[PDB]
C-alpha cells in the first residue's frame, strides 16, 4: 500500500510571509497528488489537483510542484484565513492515500 | 448548486450494524463517483470506499474491506454505506465526497481522482 | 478553363432524407514533394532491424494518396448523434470525390504552367493500404488544413532481404490524368452491397430468451448419488424450469473467443513485471509472431468489473495532443465494447468447460477450460462496434476462401472497397508543392427503429452541466478536440 | 422582421505555406499572408 | 398437409395485470440462476411440436372459433376475447425455447393455454437500464364474443430438408466433449458430478450448461449403454414427476444413427503434435476435446422426433455460423408468428362515488373454445 | 465451381500495412516504470513503422491443426519408430484416421526447407501458401490462460489447432 | 422538423440509471404502473 | 417525440365506443340502452 | 347489432409517417349511475 | 432556510375577482430560479 508521509508534522508562521510544506511519496506517482485543508469544525477543501493544477475557487496564492516522490506545497502570502491542517492525497492507485497532516 | 446531505447519524453498539446515506443534488449522479472519507477524533482523515458512476467499481480501504458495503440508488439519487460487524476505532465522523471526474459508460478508465465537493458529515459513535 | 475563374465550390452538409443520409464534406489540402522525386528502398536494417517480428521489406514512393476512411470525416458529432438514437443500422450506397481549386507554389510563388498527376486504382491493381488503420485522414473539423500523407508498401522479405516472389510497383505505369490551376478531378465510386451495420444493444441475453413462466418438456441429470456414503450411486432427472435456468435446453449457443489478458486501471492490482508484450495474445505466421489486436468481437468485461480491459482486446484511442511514445492512462481512451455481451464472450474470460476424460468409480469427473473456441454450428455473434473516430471500411485479402469477412477493427468489409486515389508532384528540381481542396460524397441507407418497447431508449446526450469548454468545439488556442469515442449502439432489440 | 435580409459570409480561403517534406498529421499552422478586396452592390427598392 | 383441432380453456392471469417477476420473487440465491422479467395476463399457443400435428413444412394456417365465456359457473354472452399475432416479430419470442402448453397429441385431450412471460437483461435481481418493457395492450388486437372467429395463413421462408436417413478429402465435424454416463449405476463413479463434471459456456459470468449442444454421436458403435451428460434430448414418460425421478421414468434419445459424418460426443475429436521432435526430444502429441469447424468439415444436424419441435427463430445478430438450431428442427428468421390471447377482464360494481384509483375488482371469469392448425409439409 | 486459384501472393498477411504511416490506435507498451518493487505503471505508445507486431490487422491466418516435424536430415530425426504415434489423427466412431492431407497450411517456416509435415503432404511443398496460412508444424499462436494479479504473472498457451474466426483468410491446397 | 446547422451533440432525454429495482415507466412486483418523473418537452435547442 | 422535433400540434381526432356491457345487481341484462352524446 | 357479434376491436399503436404522427389508446371503462 | 411562520397562504400572490381572493397559480409563465439555485421554487408558479 502506498504511504504518503508530509514532512513538517505542524507549524506555525508570521503572517503574509512564505510557507512551504512537502510530502515524499513511497513510489514514482507521477502527478496524482492532491491538496486539501480542513479547518476545526468544517469538512475539508480541495486545493490542488494532478500535482498542480488548482481548484476554482483556490487563491492564486497556492501552488503546488514535483513529480514522482516528490511534491511540495508552497504557500506565498499567508493570511489569517490560512491557518488549518492540510493534508496531501495520492490519487495514483487505490486504496487511496491521505499524508499525516501539517497544522500551520 | 451540488449539495451532499448525509444522515446515518448513530450510536451502536460494537459488532452492531449501521447504514449512512448521502443524498446528492445539482449535479449528474451517474456520471461521477461517491466516496466515504473519514475523521476520527483528533487525528487525520481517512478514505473509506468509492463506487464507481456507474456502480460497476466499487473500491474499499484495506481496512474497511469485505466489512463495509457501498452501493447507490439511483432512483433517489442517494449514495448509501452499510457497515456492519463495526468496531471501536470505526467512530469517527464520516463525510461524502463528490468525485472531480466526470465519466461515462464509454470509456474503461479508473473512476477516482480528486474530491471536489465534500459535506458536513455525521457521527458514529461505538 | 481558366487561371482567374474557380473550377469547384465548398460542399458541406448533411441532407436526411427519408431513409437515407447524404454526408458531403470538404477540406483544404497540401502536398509535398517526397523523397526527392524518388523511390527509395526500405527495409528494417535501415533502422536497425532489431526484431524478426518487426523485419519487413518495402519501398517508398513520390506520391501521395488521400484518406478519408472514418467515420469523424463525413459526420458531424451532431449528425453522428442524430444517425445512433433514431436508427437501428446503416450502410453505405453511394460515393462520390472531387478535388478542385488547384494551386501550385514555386518555393514562394506562383507556378502556373505546374501540374498535379492523380488516379484511382479501380482495377486494385495496387497494394492498397488504406484498412490498416493508418493517420493522416481528412481532419473531423472542417476548417482544418490537412497534409497528405505519403504512400508506400510492404512486400515479401527473408530478414531485411527480399526473395525471388518480390514485387515492385512503378506507379507511373498507370495512367493519370495532369491538373493546372483551372483544371479539376472527380469520380463517382458505387459500393458493394455490405450488410448494415447493427447500431443497437440486446434488450435480452442470449441465456434468458426463455419464458420464465413454463417448465420445460425436457429433462436434465439432477443428481449422481443419494447421500454420503459408500456406493450411493444413482441416476436423477428433473425437469428444467423457472426456479433452474442454468441447465435448460438451448437453440443457440454464444460466438467464437480467443482470450485476452485481463489488465487492471487501478495499477496496484496489476502484476509487478513487464507482461506488455509476453502476456499477450499473438499468432505466428512464417516463424514471426503477430500480435492478436483487437482480435474476435468480444465483451470487454464481466458486470461489476468495469476496471478492467482486455491487453490486446480493445480499440484505444489518444486524446488531442497526446503524443506519440510512452503516454499516461488518462492520455489516451480505452472503448468499451460491452453491449455485445448478451452474445458474445467476455474477451478476458475463458469460452467454458469440457469433459477430458471418461468418469468411472475409479476416477472423477474432470473438466478443463476452454481457452479459445472457434465456430461451432449454432453459434451467434455481433460484429465489433463501429466509433466516430474508427475506421469505415477495409479490403477483404482476396484469397481462396474467408469467413465472415467483417473486419476485426470494425466496419465494412469489401472485397472492391472504395478504390485508392493517388496523387504527386509533376517535377535537381525546382521546390514545390502544391495546395488545393477536396470534397466527398457520401450516400447513407438507414434501417429505422419500429420498436414496441414500452419505456424510454438509452440515447446519446450532451452532459448540461456547466463546464469550461464545450465538448467537441475549439478551446481558446483554438484546437478542436474530440473527448471521448462514440459508439453507434444505443438503441435496443430483441434477441 | 421575422425572416430579415440574409446575414452574408465572407472569408479568404486558407492557403498553406511550405508543408514538410515528410509527412506530419498535425494541421499546418503556417500560412500565407493573405487580404483581398473588392466591390460591393447592393440595391434596395422602397 | 396434416391438419389439427383441439379444444381449450383459457383463465385469467395475475388478476388482469402486469407484474415484474425476478431472481428475489422465486427466492433467487444464485448467479447462474439470476433473472429479470415480466409476467402478462396473456395466454399463447404452441403447437410447435411435431405430435400436434426429407420434409418441411412449405404453409401454415391457423383458426381460432366456437368461442365460450364463462363467469362463475354460468354463460356469458357479452363479453369479449382479445387475440392478436406477432407479425413484425417486435414481442419477445418464447415459442422457441421447448416450453410446456403444446396442443396434446391426441386429438380429444383437452389443453389449458400457458401463460405469456418473458425475460431481459438483469444484473442480479435488479435491472439494468437498458432492459425493455412490454405492455400488449399497445398492440392492435381483435376482439371476439360468442359469435366471431379468429384465422390467418402464414408462409414459412424458404429451409432446407431435413435429413430422413442414416489420404482423405473431408473430415468429420465439429466436436465440444460431453461426459460419458452409464445406464449401470455401479459404473459410475460415487460422486456428484452432474454440475461439476458437466460441458458448460459462460456469458456475461453466468455459466450454462450445454444442452443437447453441438451434434454429435451419442456413443461409440457397441456401445449402447453410454450417453452423454447433458448431450442428449430426454423425454418424460406417462405420468413422470417434475422432480428426481429415477432413470426409469424418462426417455434419453440416442444420436447414433449420424455417427458416420460425426464424432462421439464422449471421445477426443483426436490427436496433434505438441513440439518439435528432434534426437533429444521425443514426438509428443496430445488430445483435442473441443474443435470448431475445419474447411472440408461434413457434418449432420440433429435427428427430430415425435415429441421434438419443429421449428425455433435464429436470433437477429450480426452473424451465426448454420443456424440449424441444435434441440433440433428448422431454424428461421421469421418463424411463425406468437398468436397472443386473453379474456377482456369486466369490471365488477363501481363504488358510484368518484375514485381515482384503477379498478381492481374483477368478476370471476374464463373462456374455452376450438383451434384449428392445418399446415402444408 | 470457383476458379481454382493459381498463384503466389507477394504480400503477407502481418505485411498489408503502409510502412510510411504511424496508426492512429495505441497499445500497451509497457506495464513497469523500472525494475524493482512496487513499479506497476500504465504507459501506451502509437503503433507504427518501427514495431510491426504490435499493429491492429482486420484479418488473421487460416485454420491449423498441427502436424509432427520430420527432418530430411535423417540424423536430426529422433531416434524412435514415431511415424505412426507421432500423428496427427482424427477419430470416428472409434476408428483412428491420420489426417491427410489435411488442412492447407504451409508446409515450413521461410529458412527451413529440410523440414516437411508427417501426413500434412502429398514431397510437394506449400511454401507459396506461408503468407496466409501457418506453419504445419508451428503452433497457430498464444492464448493467455489466467487473470494475471499482484499474486498472479500473466501466464500463456500454446494453441496447437484452431478453428474458423471471423475475419480468417486462408489458401487452398494447390493442384 | 429541426434543421439546426449545431456542431456538437444536443441534449437529449435519456433513462440515467444502471441498475435499479424497477425499471422506469413499468409495472412494479405488485402490477402497480407508476410515471417517476414529470418529463418535459424541451431538449433540442434553437437561436433566439 | 421531444428528441427529434422542435413543434408539435394536434390536427384531428376519432372517438369511438363500443363493445358496451349494461349489468344488473350481478348479471347481464340485454335490453339496457347507453345514453351517450358530445355537445359540438 | 348482435349479442354475439363485436362492435368493434383494441386499436393501441401510434404510426409515425413523414412529418405527422398518429396515436390511437383504447381503455376498458366502467360507468356507474 | 425557510422562515418559520405560516406563509403559505398569507405570502402567496394572488388575484381578487368580485371580492373573492383566488391564488394566483400557476400564473404567468416565468423561470422557476435563478441560474446555479436549484432548491427555490416560486409558491404556486409552477405545476406539482
Amino acid at each position: 500500500d502506498i504511504q504518503m508521509t508530509q514532512s513538517p508534522s505542524s507549524l506555525s508562521a508570521s503572517v503574509g510571509d512564505r510557507v512551504t510544506i512537502t510530502c515524499r511519496a513511497s513510489q514514482t506517482i507521477s502527478t496524482n497528488v492532491n491538496w486539501y485543508q480542513q479547518k476545526p469544525g468544517k469538512a475539508p477543501k480541495l486545493l490542488i489537483y494532478a500535482a498542480s493544477s488548482l481548484q476554482s475557487g483556490v487563491p492564486s496564492r497556492f501552488s503546488g510542484s514535483g513529480s514522482g516522490t516528490d511534491f511540495t506545497l508552497t504557500i506565498s502570502s499567508l493570511q489569517p484565513e490560512d491557518f488549518a491542517t492540510f493534508y496531501c492525497q495520492q490519487s495514483y492507485s487505490a486504496p487511496l492515500t491521505f499524508g499525516e497532516g501539517t497544522k500551520v | 448548486e451540488v449539495q451532499l446531505l448525509e444522515s446515518g447519524g448513530g450510536l451502536v453498539h460494537p459488532g452492531g450494524s449501521l447504514r449512512l446515506s448521502c443524498a446528492a443534488s445539482g449535479f449528474p449522479f451517474s456520471n461521477f463517483a461517491m466516496s466515504w472519507v473519514r475523521q476520527a477524533p483528533g487525528k487525520g482523515l481517512e478514505w473509506v470506499s468509492t463506487i464507481s458512476g456507474s456502480s460497476g467499481s466499487t473500491y474499499y480501504a484495506d481496512s474497511v474491506r469485505g466489512r463495509f458495503t457501498i452501493s447507490r440508488d439511483y432512483s433517489k439519487n442517494t449514495v448509501y454505506l452499510e457497515m456492519n460487524s463495526l468496531r471501536a476505532d470505526d467512530t469517527a465522523i464520516y463525510y461524502c465526497a463528490k468525485d472531480r471526474m466526470i465519466t461515462f459508460g464509454e470509456v474503461i478508465v479508473k473512476h477516482y481522482d480528486a474530491f471536489e465537493i465534500w459535506g458536513q458529515g455525521t457521527r458514529v459513535a461505538v | 478553363d481558366g487561371v482567374g475563374s474557380s473550377s469547384g465550390n465548398w460542399h458541406c452538409d448533411s441532407q436526411w432524407l427519408g431513409d437515407r443520409v447524404i454526408t458531403t464534406s470538404t477540406r483544404t489540402w497540401a502536398l509535398p514533394t517526397y523523397n526527392n522525386h524518388l523511390y527509395k528502398q526500405i527495409s528494417n536494417s535501415t533502422s536497425g532491424g532489431s526484431s524478426n517480428d518487426n523485419a519487413y521489406f518495402g519501398y517508398s514512393t513520390p506520391w501521395g494518396y488521400f484518406d478519408f476512411n472514418r467515420f469523424h470525416c463525413h459526420f458531424s458529432p451532431r449528425d453522428w448523434q442524430r444517425l445512433i438514437n433514431n436508427n437501428w443500422g446503416f450502410r453505405p450506397k453511394r460515393l462520390n470525390f472531387k478535388l478542385f481549386n488547384i494551386q501550385v507554389k514555386e518555393v514562394i510563388a506562383n507556378n502556373l504552367t505546374s501540374t498535379v498527376q492523380v488516379f484511382t486504382d479501380s482495377d486494385y491493381q495496387l497494394p492498397y493500404v488504406l484498412g490498416s488503420a493508418h493517420e493522416g485522414c481528412l481532419p473531423p473539423f472542417p476548417a482544418d488544413v490537412f497534409m497528405i500523407p505519403q504512400y508506400g508498401y510492404l512486400t515479401l522479405n527473408d530478414g531485411s532481404q527480399a526473395v525471388g516472389r518480390s514485387s515492385f510497383y512503378c506507379l507511373e505505369y498507370f495512367p493519370s490524368q495532369m491538373l493546372r490551376t483551372g483544371n479539376n478531378f472527380q469520380f463517382s465510386y458505387e459500393f458493394e452491397n455490405v450488410p448494415f451495420h447493427s447500431s443497437y444493444a440486446h434488450s435480452q441475453s442470449l441465456d434468458r430468451l426463455m419464458n420464465p413462466l413454463i417448465d420445460q418438456y425436457l429433462y436434465y441429470l439432477s443428481k449422481t448419488i443419494n447421500g454420503s456414503g459408500q456406493n450411493q450411486q444413482t441416476l436423477k432427472f428433473s425437469v428444467a424450469g423457472p426456479s433452474n435456468m442454468a441447465v435448460q435446453g438451448r437453440n443457440y449457443i454464444p460466438g467464437p473467443s480467443y482470450r485476452q489478458q485481463r489488465v487492471s486501471t487501478t495499477v496496484t492490482q496489476n502484476n509487478n513485471s513487464e507482461f506488455a508484450w509476453p502476456g499477450a495474445s499473438s499468432w505466428a505466421l512464417n516463424g514471426r509472431n503477430s500480435l492478436m489486436n483487437p482480435g474476435p468481437a468480444m465483451a470487454s468485461h464481466k458486470e461489476g468489473e468495469d476496471r478492467f480491459f482486455p491487453l490486446s482486446g480493445s480499440l484505444i484511442f489518444g486524446k488531442q495532443g497526446t503524443g506519440r511514445d510512452n503516454v499516461d492512462a488518462d492520455k489516451v481512451m480505452i472503448t468499451n465494447e460491452e453491449e455485445i455481451k448478451t452474445t458474445n464472450p467476455v474477451a478476458t474470460e475463458s469460452y467454458g468447460q469440457v469433459a477430458t476424460n471418461h468418469q468411472s468409480a475409479q476416477a472423477q469427473a474432470q473438466t478443463g477450460w476452454v481457452q479459445n473456441q472457434g465456430i461451432l454450428p449454432g453459434m451467434v455473434w455481433q460484429d465489433r462496434d463501429v466509433y466516430l473516430q474508427g475506421p469505415i471500411w477495409a479490403k477483404i485479402p482476396h484469397t481462396d476462401g474467408n469467413f465472415h469477412p467483417s473486419p476485426l477493427m470494425g466496419g465494412f468489409g469489401m472485397k472492391h472497397p472504395p478504390p485508392q486515389i493517388l496523387i504527386k508532384n509533376t517535377p535537381s528540381f525546382i521546390t514545390q508543392y502544391s495546395t488545393g481542396q477536396v470534397s466527398v460524397e457520401i450516400e447513407w441507407e438507414l434501417q429505422k427503429e419500429n420498436s414496441k418497447r414500452w419505456n424510454p431508449e438509452i440515447q446519446y446526450t450532451s452532459n448540461y452541466y456547466k463546464s469550461n469548454n464545450v465538448e467537441f468545439a475549439v478551446n481558446t488556442e483554438g484546437v478542436y478536440s474530440e473527448p471521448r469515442p462514440i459508439g453507434t449502439r444505443y438503441l435496443t432489440r430483441n434477441l | 422582421m421575422k425572416h430579415p435580409p440574409p446575414q452574408i459570409l465572407i472569408k479568404n480561403t486558407p492557403v498553406p505555406a511550405d508543408p514538410p517534406t515528410a509527412f506530419n498529421k498535425d494541421k499546418l499552422n503556417s500560412f500565407i499572408t493573405q487580404y483581398s478586396t473588392g466591390q460591393v452592390s447592393v440595391e434596395i427598392e422602397w
